[PDB]
This record gives C-alpha cells, structure tokens and sequence, in this order.
DNA sequence: GTTGACAGTTTTACGAGG
DNA sequence: CCTCGTAAAACTGTCAAC
C-alpha cells in the first residue's frame, strides 16, 4: 500500500477534476511533492485511477 | 511541446462518424466539425492524417 | 476484492520533405 | 496539406502482492 494520506491527495485531486481527470506537468510536481511519491508514481496512479475509478462513472 | 491532450469519446464519436464517409475531409466538414467539437481546425487536419495512418496499418494481412 | 507496476501498444502533435 | 518518421503522454493486458 500507498500512505494513506499520498492516496487521499489525488483522490481528492482526482474527484475535483472528475471531467478532465488529467494534470498539467506542473500539477505532478505538486502531487508528488505533497505525497512523496515520484513522478512516475503519480502518472500510473491517475492511470490506473482513470481505468478504475473513472470509467464506470 | 505543449503537451497532448486525449479527445473525449464523445469527440472521437464525431470524427470516425464523418471519417467513415471520407476518408479525406472537406473544407466546409473541418469547419463543422470543429463547431462541434470544440476542436482546432489544426488538430482535425491533423487528426485525419494520423487516422489514415492508423487504418494503413490495418493492412495486416497476412495475420 | 483491490492495487501498484510495467512491457507493449495506441493516441496527439510536430517538422522534414515533398 | 499530403505521407513519413519520430516523441511522449496516456492506455492495455497482466499479475504478485497485497
């Protein structure tokens, strides 16, 4: 698992921006700081998010 | 580069709609659909060619 | 029952060269 | 504006490790 609290930031980022569920370059330098994940960490979390969370919305 | 952006289903919906009838687009269609899309008559000109490109690549054939 | 990861693939977006 | 090769952001299929 994830922290706890890396999963509530960009879900919560995700859930904010439910209709274009897609983060500048900027914006992952943010997730990732706020979280602690590396970048690469982000862009596959918002793709398995996208898939898995998105989609049946 | 100013980073790509996926087209919504609803978009692609439109274009594979007309590209299905000509494989080429028109001046007056590249307008209409780009009312209707929200999209740049640019990226549908260029949408189009990709498209192509994509369906010569179905010649496959041979599988 | 989910989840993070990744090799392999598809999708936007450009310039080269015509 | 076409066909082309290229990049690189996002997706697909998959699975051990939760």
């Amino acid at each position: 698992a994830f922290p706890k609290v890396a999963t509530n930031i960009m879900r919560a980022w995700l859930f904010q921006h439910l209709t274009h569920p897609y983060p500048s370059e900027e914006q992952k330098k943010q997730l990732a700081q706020d979280t602690g994940l590396t970048i690469l960490q982000v862009n596959n979390w918002f793709i398995n998010a996208r898939r898995r969370i998105v989609q049946p919305m | 580069r100013k980073k790509r952006i996926p087209y919504s289903k609803g978009q692609l919906r439109e274009l594979e709609r007309e590209y299905a009838a000509n494989k080429f687009i028109t001046k007056d269609k590249r307008r209409k659909i780009s009312a209707a899309t929200s999209l740049s008559e640019r990226q549908i000109t260029i949408w189009f060619q990709n498209r192509r490109v994509k369906e010569k690549k179905v010649l496959a054939k041979v599988k």
